[PDB]
């Protein structure tokens, strides 16, 4: 409904002064090192302010108590007049860290399994492996509908081949080729060799 | 089959000049012949004006430490006012006497300091130079007798092939005095800048 | 004098606040969600106290329905309901909620917190629609259904037909050029976009029925320590990051005061592969208030040199504005980050304190290292400590630069060091000849990059560094040496002066250096100015470019070796002989391409080793 | 039964909304009064050019402002027309009824005024610095009336106050404790400078004595016919509106009428600035105004990226605009404008291209902009390619276009020739061309880094390709008499090629022998795709991506032997006399080492070819 706490705060310094006649990195000291004096000397009022009364505790003496009394009061409106520092709105709660060190049948297995699955299903680069693009290969020579699978297969086949030229495992290196391609005489080029080679 | 360019990281300025006291020196870095003009030394001492009116206006109003070799000059043509120095008892000519009489560096000190430098920058000779002597020593024990009957300043006494900046010869004069009460403000400084740059700006 | 009240025209203001409030079309669906889910926790406050409350249904399910052949949509959900007295006034009043009201009376604690604060969030819904009907049961009276056109005049009547249990019923009728609202990609991307943090289940019917949920994920970061585990962190890591590699680096984060937020920042293996491409805005770190999606695209929320980490932020109070996309007086979403970097920078240092896993991290992000150890004008010194480097006297693997400190001969009070091209360049150059002789340290310098941050890092706990390229540099020698070569420069004087008119400009001072015990001459550049590397490298950058920065050249000579010895017989023997003059400028030429600089014109040097190899072969 | 009632709203609430939660700074609500100044004084203005007998009541027709620190006030005073009870009962004190609207209604037909403002809510801004807001009006059938608000939810009214006024009306403003950053001088011309500079009125600007400066002096011209325009105007009117010295180079007007109605004034600037590719600020050289008001400028999606000196300002009006005044909403129409405005801007550099000095001013200011231009659009092409300039080796000093070099072209080669090298002199005589400077053809140089970014995106010119005298496959058009010459030649210098190949190898692919060269030994080849070692060498250095594997499919070399000098004679005389001596190994590394060093590439290891020149020269003195 109503917003008027957030009106007044001090940035020790970000990017919103920047005179081209003064060097940043003493501008920046200097400011702090102005914040952290006021701070002090601050500190030291209260403790006098305090200590004035404190010590104050006839009728001399009330009117004196009663005259600091009224310097608190307006210590407490200087402080409420007093705008928002980075050094008072939070503090910690809790905190922790963890390091997350780490402790033929394959090739079996990853053959059928992978396969049969893939071969009823038919994500792919991220979970398919050179069984299926073999599988898919043998797909095709069953079939020769036509162009969209050739294209797929040679799609993910230079997929292949991008990771082995990069020497890493395509599961994570598929996002890169789609990049470069949103070349393209090569690409078809070897699209029509692939074509011939498969036809042939 | 394109990089695709792009990242341009651009280049901070080179860092060169760093004592705006050694350019005073070699003309292998600038030549002292007839590169010397006028141009050059009220831009420079306006950019130390411009400068010096924002910093006054913050709550870092007080500088402190009012040096040359605290000044430094990029290869922008630009000027900086840093702090670079990082109880220091140190002597210099630079001090005002209000620091050598009893202490607490202040406006006035900044003020004398600006006359000294503006002085040192326009003869362009040796800090605080006098025909009359040439000894450190008694350079300290004659400012150590400023507080004195008679005022000691760098010699500007008379002469002049230029007239030009008579104002601003008022305001070198005006900054030697030993009476601090009376010393100027800024604002005089860097309006009469103001104005001369801009003679010599729209031709 | 008299005092009047205020008045406010309504039939204006029905038009203002439907054309001229917002600015997109994606948001009456994150509305409709947000009133049904605000409806939920209260009656799910309200059943604590009284179970029979829930009499009229065990279940709290929200469910979206399309219809293309009416080119309807309906949402269903069941919650508290209305009454008579709660149609009349709460609905048809602009600019007022009951949820202020239901929580002022609720004042006996906060145990519970829910959303809308401004009570225009209904009529969002008539940007897209020309009906709006609404089908109510409160769980003590009966069935009422309301329904309007925007016109001025709303109707509400007792409905018959259909029996429900309880809830709320709302459907919408549709445009004729906002059909793409019907189909099932566009509303299963705005519903993962911005809803997607609700603590209740959303689904979706597409019409043999179908059954499917559109999102199933829960909020993780509500819950303390010491209950959460790996796995938990792991699977929470691979849904958000939609990626198969698991995570390297874990942070939790919470605060308190007046302004109050709890983060979780994520740190992982591989590098992407499009990091500093940029082009793609930045989107890697989002913000949330009471789990609603209010802003991205990080603009101030993070430094540039640390673009690499995810993770998210909850707050839990914040000045929004009337359209929930911007966040006013933004000097507050500064102040964060003073509150985010110092907190992740504390990370790197407890990662250094085990030996490979530094290296990994090390091998992969050793570029965002030395961009922030160059950027970052404040805290420059913390950085500077954790980088890792080559030296001469290791073996195959890198120290650290307080390890070189901790090694200082005797009266050595400088740090030198080398850039170049290959490690195999620096290795063997013609500048490391006394530096191993007398026995001492060098560091090697070998990147792009890295030439930058040498630019910037002047100073290292007390010792300053040199340059093993720079006139004048100063080692420690002793007194017969001293006198040695003192009086070595008594017989050179007037070699000293010769090659002057020799090579005319293009060389400035030659002097007789200590550097050399191998190799005759070699080129030295000035203090102030560049290097070698300096020069190649702004040549690289094609985007800029003035100039008239270049540093002077200085060449040197050794006292060693036969031929300059020969060269000063033959020179004293006479001033008019071409064989001085040829071979000087010859060797001139192969000591300015041994060090690096490029040359000027090839074919010179080219017809000189012709002739020279053709000579020699007897033709 | 049923009813059919009508809907209600709350008031407390909808004052707290409209006033603290609406606007995203402090400094609109001097705007927003600036402008509802305005449209009273139209009013005034239009209403008077019928009745000529309210020319008795003033002449004047200004606003002033007057602030005051004593008292802590400001004042806004105008001469506009005022309103009577009932509009001062009725129109100011609710909310969204507002009185512009219904004016320019009720009157039409061959009207001709655009008052700003029609939402209504406006005019209550001015609580978001202030506590106190009074207003004086006097229109012209009663006295004076004063209306005070606190924004609490009750206003007062009040009866004439006693002070003698002619006409117009009063606002004063009573300033909040800690606002008086608002009452300094700086800050006032500092606001107007940016917001309200072209407004049909003059203002002026009182502060102390012992009238003061009027913050406008120049009427926008865009609003006249681009017909009886001069160039001195012209350049006044450029150096008010930006901050340099010097005159204008060309502009550009421009103007469409139809479904959208909007004009534009567009400049090219004289010298480039030193900062135009330095980061943050982005594209901004272009402001938006509507209405004659300023809205937003620095918006990525209005003019293309290698556009970024283009100065100027486009005009219009009936546009979709928001509450906040900081954007514009439905953001589909603001991408139509750009394909006009860059349409204009080519048609403004082709009518540039007919001046001879202007053009290589131009040129040598912006041919990096130009070739970006090139290379990043995939549609105009076929147009931007006629502004490209190059040097020759016909003209030496002079510049040249393509048109030219193809009108001039010798009547039987199918081909054009180029070659990138670092400056001129590397080029100008290096062992690349020496065969064709014989035969007396035509090679066009190159010498920046971004004629090597344009060239490669480039494929062909008006039917001719592009081919490279640094590449395998390069023929001139012969008689078959060096055919055969060659091919005996082949036939005679197998056993050498076999042993070139057999020496060291690893670094070559193959060894052939063609005809270009006359005056070398031997010099070296690329292939027929991939890098050069321009492109290694540019690549290798700049940016901060490291992945070599493209180049590693992108580096290949073939090195070439002439077979006419008396050197390979030599050593192949002493070759098929016998080939297992040292001194062939010698000089064949020395041969390569130098042929590397010409080439272009980097030695890999300078440290051993110094130390054979140096045991050479060793040897040759004798000691
Ligand atoms: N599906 C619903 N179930 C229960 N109450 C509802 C439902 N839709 C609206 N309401 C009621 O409507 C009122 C809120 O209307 P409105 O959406 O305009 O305000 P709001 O809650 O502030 O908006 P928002 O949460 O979208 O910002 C409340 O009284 C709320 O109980
Ligand atoms: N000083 C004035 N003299 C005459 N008419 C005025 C004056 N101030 C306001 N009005 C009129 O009172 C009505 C209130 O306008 P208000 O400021 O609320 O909105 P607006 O005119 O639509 O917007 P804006 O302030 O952006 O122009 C309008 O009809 C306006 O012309």
């Amino acid at each position: 409904v109503d917003y008027s706490v957030w009106d007044h705060i001090e940035v020790s310094d970000d990017e919103d002064e920047t005179h081209p006649n003064i060097d940043t990195a003493s501008l920046f000291r200097w400011r702090h090192q102005a914040r952290v004096e006021r701070m002090e000397q601050f500190q030291k009022e209260k403790e006098e302010l305090d200590r004035g009364c404190r010590e104050c505790k006839a009728q001399q003496l009330r009117k004196e108590e009663r005259s600091w009394e009224q310097k608190l009061e307006d210590m407490r409106k200087k402080e409420k007049s007093m705008p928002w520092n980075v050094d008072t709105l939070s503090k910690d709660g809790f905190s922790k860290s963890i390091v997350n060190i780490k402790p033929e049948e394959a090739r079996e297995q990853k053959h059928k399994t992978f396969v049969e699955k893939y071969e009823k299903q038919i994500d792919n680069v991220h979970l398919v492996c050179e069984e299926t693009a073999n599988y898919l290969v043998i797909w095709c020579i069953d079939l020769e509908l036509m162009e969209q699978v050739a294209h797929q297969t040679m799609v993910m086949q230079f997929i292949l081949e991008l990771a082995k030229s990069l020497k890493v495992d395509p599961r994570a290196c598929f996002r890169q080729f789609f990049t470069k391609i949103k070349y393209m005489e090569g690409f078809k080029y070897e699209l029509e060799a692939f074509k011939e080679r498969v036809r042939g | 089959t394109v990089k695709l360019d792009t990242m341009i990281f651009g280049v901070i300025e080179y860092c060169e000049r760093g004592s705006l006291r050694e350019v005073l020196n070699d003309t292998i870095s600038y030549p002292d012949g007839t590169f010397m003009d006028w141009e050059f030394k009220i831009s420079v001492l306006y950019d130390i004006a411009k400068g010096m009116s924002y910093l006054h206006s913050s709550k870092t109003e007080v500088h402190g430490r009012l040096k040359s070799t605290n000044c430094v000059v990029d290869s922008r043509m630009v000027v900086k006012i840093t702090d670079f120095g990082c109880l220091p008892p140190k002597k210099d000519l630079w001090t005002a006497p209000e620091h050598l009489r009893q202490a607490n560096i202040s406006q006035k000190g900044d003020v004398y300091s600006y006359g000294i430098i503006a002085q040192e920058i326009i003869l362009r000779k040796e800090t605080f130079y006098t025909l009359s002597c040439r000894d450190r020593n008694e350079k300290i024990f004659r400012v150590e007798n400023s507080n004195g009957m008679k005022p000691f300043r760098p010699d500007l006494f008379l002469e002049t092939a230029e007239e030009k900046e008579l104002e601003v010869y008022l305001l070198v004069k005006n900054c030697w005095e030993e009476d601090p009460e009376k010393r100027p403000d800024f604002k005089k400084i860097e309006t009469t800048l103001a104005k001369i740059f801009g003679l010599f700006h729209d031709q | 004098v008299e005092t009047f009240a205020f008045q406010a025209e309504i039939a204006q203001l029905m038009s203002l606040i439907i054309n001229t409030f917002y600015s997109n079309k994606e948001i009456f669906l994150r509305e409709l969600i947000s009133n049904a889910s605000d409806a939920l926790d209260k009656i799910r406050y309200e059943s604590l106290t009284d179970p029979s409350k829930l009499d009229s249904g065990k279940e709290l399910k929200i469910d979206i329905i399309p219809n293309p052949q009416e080119r309807t949509l309906t949402l269903v959900d069941t919650g508290i309901g209305m009454t008579k007295a709660d149609l009349i006034n709460n609905l048809g009043t602009i600019a007022k909620s009951g949820t202020k009201a239901f929580m002022e009376a609720l004042q006996a604690g906060a145990d519970i917190s829910m959303i809308g604060q401004f009570g225009v969030g209904f009529y969002s819904a008539y940007l897209v629609a020309e009906k709006v009907v609404v089908i109510t049961k409160h769980n003590d009276d009966e069935q009422y259904a309301w329904e309007s056109s925007a016109g001025g005049s709303f109707t509400v009547r007792a409905d018959h037909g259909e029996p429900i249990g309880r809830g709320t019923k709302v459907i919408l009728h549709l445009k004729e050029d906002q059909t793409e609202y019907l189909e099932e990609r566009r509303v299963k991307e705005v519903v993962k976009k911005h809803s997607q943090f609700i603590g209740y289940p959303i689904t979706l019917y597409l019409e043999y029925i179908d059954q499917e949920e559109l999102n199933k994920t829960k909020p993780i970061w509500t819950r303390n320590p010491d209950d959460i585990t790996q796995e938990e962190y792991g699977e929470f890591y691979k849904s958000l990051t939609n990626d198969w590699e698991d995570h390297l680096a874990v942070k939790h984060f919470s605060v308190e005061g007046q302004l109050e937020f709890r983060a979780l920042l994520f740190i992982p293996r591989r590098a992407p592969f499009d990091l500093f491409e940029n082009k793609k805005k930045k989107n890697n770190i989002k913000l949330y208030v009471r789990r609603v999606f209010i802003m991205d695209s990080c603009d101030e929320l993070i430094p540039e040199y640390l673009n690499f980490i995810r993770g998210v932020v909850d707050s839990e109070d914040l000045p929004l504005n009337i359209s929930r996309e911007m966040l006013q007086q933004s000097k507050i979403l500064k102040v964060i980050r003073k509150n985010i970097v110092k907190k992740c920078l504390e990370l790197f240092s407890e990662l250094a304190e085990d030996k490979e896993n530094y290296k990994k991290f090390y091998e992969a992000f050793s570029k965002n290292l030395k961009l922030g150890i160059h950027e970052d004008s404040t805290n420059r010194r913390r950085l500077s400590e954790l980088l890792r480097y080559h030296t001469s006297q290791s073996g195959d693997e890198m120290t650290s630069l307080s390890e070189y400190v901790s090694r200082m001969k005797e009266t050595q009070k400088s740090i030198y060091y080398i850039t170049g091209e290959s490690k195999e360049q620096v290795a063997n150059s013609a500048f490391v000849e006394r530096v191993r002789k007398r026995g001492f340290e060098v560091v090697y310098m070998t990147e792009p990059i890295d030439e930058y941050c040498v630019q910037q890092l002047k100073e290292f706990d007390g010792k300053s560094l040199v340059s093993v390229t720079k006139e004048g540099l100063e080692l420690p020698e002793d007194e017969e040496e001293k006198k040695k070569m003192e009086e070595s420069k008594a017989k050179f004087e007037n070699l000293c002066k010769l090659m002057k008119e020799i090579l005319d400009k293009k060389v400035e001072k030659v002097t007789i250096s200590n550097r050399l015990v191998s190799s005759p001459c070699c080129i030295v550049t000035s203090t102030y100015g560049w290097t070698a590397n300096m020069e190649r490298i702004m040549k690289a950058q094609a985007l800029r470019d003035m100039g008239y920065m270049m540093a002077k050249k200085h060449l040197e000579i050794n006292p060693d070796h036969p031929i300059v010895e020969t060269l000063r017989q033959k020179a004293e023997a006479d001033k008019n002989d071409k064989a001085v003059k040829d071979l000087v400028v010859l060797l001139f030429e192969t000591a300015l391409l041994s060090s690096g600089f490029s040359l000027e014109d090839p074919q010179t040097h080219s017809n000189r080793i012709y002739r020279m190899i053709k000579l020699g072969l007897g033709i």
